[PDB]
C-alpha cells in the first residue's frame, strides 16, 4: 500500500471528481513496477503508468513477451506474441466526494470555511456577481479565488 | 508558479500531504519566491539610484 501524491491519512478530507480501479494478475513478486518512473517487461509492453501519478497502489494469466515499442500512459493493447491488485487514480464538481458532516452557513465573521476540499480564511457576503448554470466558483484579475 | 513543486497554493499541499512529505515541496515554494523577492528589491534600489 503506497499512496504517492497524497497520504493515507487525508483520503477522508477531500473530493476527487472522478475515481478509476484497475484490476489484473501479476505474480506478487513483480509489485515493484507498478511505481511511477520503472522498467520490465510489465512497465514497458503492459501496463504504464505516468511520471505524474495521484493516486494509491493496493495490493495483497497470459502476458506479452514481446513488443515494437513502449507504451504511453493508460494505453491498452488488445492485438494478437503472449505467453504466459488494485490501481485508484486520482484526478486533481466533486461528485465522489467524502463523509464529512456538514454545519451551516455563518456570514459576516472570518471563518474557517472548506468548500468542498478548497480551504481559507476570510469574511462570507452576498455576492452581485451573476453567474451563468456552468460554475463552481470564480477568480479575479492576479488569479486568486 | 509551481517551481517544480505539486501546485502554486501551499493550503492545497498543507492538505494533501503529510508533513515529512510536505517539507520538500515547501522548501522549491520558499525558495522560489526568495528568489523573485531579492530580484524585486535590488531593480527597486537600482531604479532609485
Amino acid at each position: 500500500f503506497k499512496c504517492y501524491g497524497v497520504s493515507p491519512t487525508k483520503l477522508n478530507d477531500l473530493c476527487f471528481t472522478n475515481v478509476y480501479a484497475d484490476s489484473f494478475v501479476i505474480r506478487g513478486d513483480e509489485v515493484r513496477q507498478i511505481a511511477p518512473g520503472q522498467t520490465g517487461k510489465i512497465a514497458d509492453y503492459n501496463y504504464k503508468l505516468p511520471d505524474d501519478f495521484t493516486g494509491c497502489v493496493i495490493a495483497w494469466y497470459l502476458y506479452r513477451l514481446f513488443r515494437k515499442s513502449n507504451l504511453k500512459p493508460f494505453e491498452r493493447d488488445i492485438s494478437t506474441p503472449l505467453q504466459s491488485v488494485v490501481v485508484l487514480s486520482f484526478e486533481l464538481p466533486a461528485t465522489v466526494c467524502g463523509p464529512k458532516k456538514s454545519t451551516n452557513l455563518v456570514k459576516n465573521k472570518c471563518v474557517n470555511f472548506n468548500f468542498n476540499g478548497l480551504t481559507g480564511t476570510g469574511v462570507l457576503t452576498e455576492s452581485n456577481k451573476k453567474f451563468l448554470p456552468f460554475q463552481q466558483f470564480g477568480r479575479d484579475i492576479a488569479d486568486t479565488t | 508558479s509551481n517551481f517544480g513543486a505539486i501546485s502554486s497554493v501551499l493550503n492545497d499541499i498543507l492538505s494533501r500531504l503529510d508533513p515529512p512529505e510536505a517539507e520538500v515541496q515547501i522548501d522549491r515554494l520558499i525558495t522560489g519566491r526568495l528568489q523573485s523577492l531579492q530580484t524585486y528589491v535590488t531593480q527597486q534600489l537600482i531604479r532609485a539610484a
